């Protein structure tokens, strides 16, 4: 086990809209469970985009999961990780 | 699935002292995603806990939650009578699921029953059942036997009793126990007999009436 | 102040299906993730659906997945769940409960509607006397009803001091029996009126019932 870096980003502000996405970097093994929640309950397969879990070339993995809010909820959405027993949540930055 | 268990099923505490409640976890929730409830016997459940450690709106301070991974803990210091309700806690790390509750009695000096019995009416009598109730009023504890006779004959299996939950505001239960006859054996008896055992009575207590008064 | 207030459940046939609905008020609607919890008779709480403020996130417990679905109409201010196929187990009060903003939790809970699934017939019940005999106890027999529930009050809720109305119990016919009783002066036998008002909505029975000696 190494512990994943997670961090949080914001982009492609456009309709009253924006898109948050969490990265998870340098963890191993391949398994985790990354995931956004709504007012702490995790959002659904369907309204999330999900990066594929890769290996970095320094013998780690990196993955990254990404849906698309209202702007002005971000304090409202969270992204929730859990990696071999551990379990983080991340704010969106402001 | 997680699933969450809760200790201990019951919990029997004077006013002004202080509840401990646990409630444990199949798989670890992080504290953010814990919570406990409150509900009264007739009421919807209202929440007191949120993230583990954070009282609700409106929640005195006497309520308290902590704990993390598998373990949390309720605790109710200075208990109230009117605190007398089922607990839940409740996660949403994965799914929402509720923990079964811990129901927390109040504890009170020890109240004898006063007894009442009360004979079928004329009109159930035109329809052929006779129902002869006995009422047990404000006592406590909430053990009690209570034994019908007629003629001075124990009757087994034609009784159903039933209890009040434990009243918020003196802590105490009431009781009834309804002893169900055929108008044929009923017109065949005279005295019918209620006789109540209770802690708060130094010997039984037995009310009576006859047939027709 | 937040208001939740359900209303449509009532007596359904083994695989039939029902309609609740939940008004809102007091707050913006359209802004919270709402939920459907039921306690089944005696029993725990049971989380039953979520849906988000926009309805894009669903979620059912695996008991109703496939027969029951949750939705919301933002504009009406309005929850609702549909149940189809139902079964005996899903006989519960369904509470209508908000989510809270960020931190979440059911914030809010509605007073609760009465699902009642079996295949047996409404039946209204018969309301006896428990006469005084000769501090006095007088009351009320409210027998062979189906299903629950009933209410009693007493002089149309004036009299609401010393009033015990027990829970039902199942008699061996699989109908409901309850008593309601209350304790008054003996001085006031002579001077006041007692009358017990029986109510069971299911099968349209409103009985007033005046108790004397
Ligand atoms: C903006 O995001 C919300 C929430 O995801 C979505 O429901 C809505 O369709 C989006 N609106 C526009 C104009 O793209």
């Amino acid at each position: 086990t190494v512990p994943p870096m997670v961090n949080v980003t914001r982009s492609e502000a456009s309709e009253g809209n924006i898109t948050v996405t969490c990265r998870a970097s340098s963890f191993y093994p391949r398994n985790i469970i990354l995931t956004w929640r709504q007012d702490g309950v995790s959002l659904s397969h369907d309204t999330q985009q999900w990066g594929d879990v890769l290996p970095d070339g320094n013998g780690t993995y990196q993955t990254w999961v990404a849906t698309r809010i209202c702007r002005g909820e971000e304090q409202r959405f969270t992204c929730y990780m859990e990696h071999s027993g551990n379990h983080s949540t991340h704010p969106v930055p402001s | 699935e997680i699933v969450l268990t809760q200790s201990p099923g019951t919990l029997s505490l004077s006013p002004g002292e202080r509840a401990t409640l646990s409630c444990r976890a199949s798989q670890s929730v992080s504290s953010s995603y814990l919570a406990w409830y409150q509900q009264k016997p007739g009421q919807a459940p209202r929440l007191l806990i949120y993230g583990a450690s954070s009282r609700a709106t409106g929640i005195p301070d006497r309520f308290s939650g902590s704990g993390s991974g598998t373990d949390f803990t309720l605790t109710i210091s200075r208990l109230e009578p009117e605190d007398f309700a089922v607990y839940y806690c409740q996660q949403y790390g994965s799914s929402f699921t509720f923990g079964p509750g811990t129901k927390v009695d109040i504890k009170r000096t020890v109240a004898a029953p006063s007894v009442f019995i009360f004979p079928p009416s004329d009109e159930q009598l035109k329809s052929g059942t006779a129902s002869v109730v006995c009422l047990l009023n404000n006592f406590y504890p909430r053990e009690a036997k209570v034994q019908w006779k007629v003629d001075n004959a124990l009757q087994s299996g034609n009784s159903q009793e039933s209890v009040t939950e434990q009243d918020s505001k003196d802590s105490t239960y009431s009781l009834s126990s309804t002893l169900t006859l055929s108008k044929a054996d009923y017109e065949k008896h005279k005295v019918y007999a209620c006789e109540v055992t209770h802690q708060g009575l130094s010997s039984p207590v037995t009310k009576s009436f006859n047939r027709g008064e | 102040e937040v208001q939740l207030v359900e209303s449509g459940g009532g007596l359904v046939q083994p695989g039939g299906s029902l309609r609740l609905s939940c008004a809102a008020s007091g707050f913006t609607f359209s802004t919270y993730s709402m939920n459907w919890v039921r306690q089944a008779p005696g029993k725990g709480l049971e989380w039953v659906s979520y849906i988000s403020y926009r309805s894009r996130t669903i979620y059912y417990a695996d008991s109703v997945k496939g027969r029951f679905t949750i939705s919301r109409d933002n504009a009406r201010n309005s929850l609702y769940l549909q149940m189809n196929s139902l079964r005996d187990e899903d006989t519960a009060v369904y509470y209508c409960a908000r989510w809270g903003y960020g931190s979440g939790g059911f914030d809010y809970w509605g007073q609760g509607t009465l699902v009642t699934v079996s295949s047996a017939s409404t039946k209204g019940p018969s309301v006896f006397p428990l006469a005084p005999s000769s501090t006095a106890a007088l009351g009320c027999l409210v027998k062979d009803y189906f299903p629950e529930p009933v209410t009693v009050s007493w002089n149309s809720g004036a009299l609401t001091s010393g009033v015990h109305t027990f829970p039902a119990v199942l008699q061996s016919s699989g109908l409901y029996s309850l008593s309601s009783v209350v304790t008054v002066p003996s001085s006031s036998l002579g001077t006041q009126t007692y009358i017990c008002n029986v109510n069971h909505k299911p099968s349209n029975t409103k009985v007033d019932k005046r108790v004397e000696p």
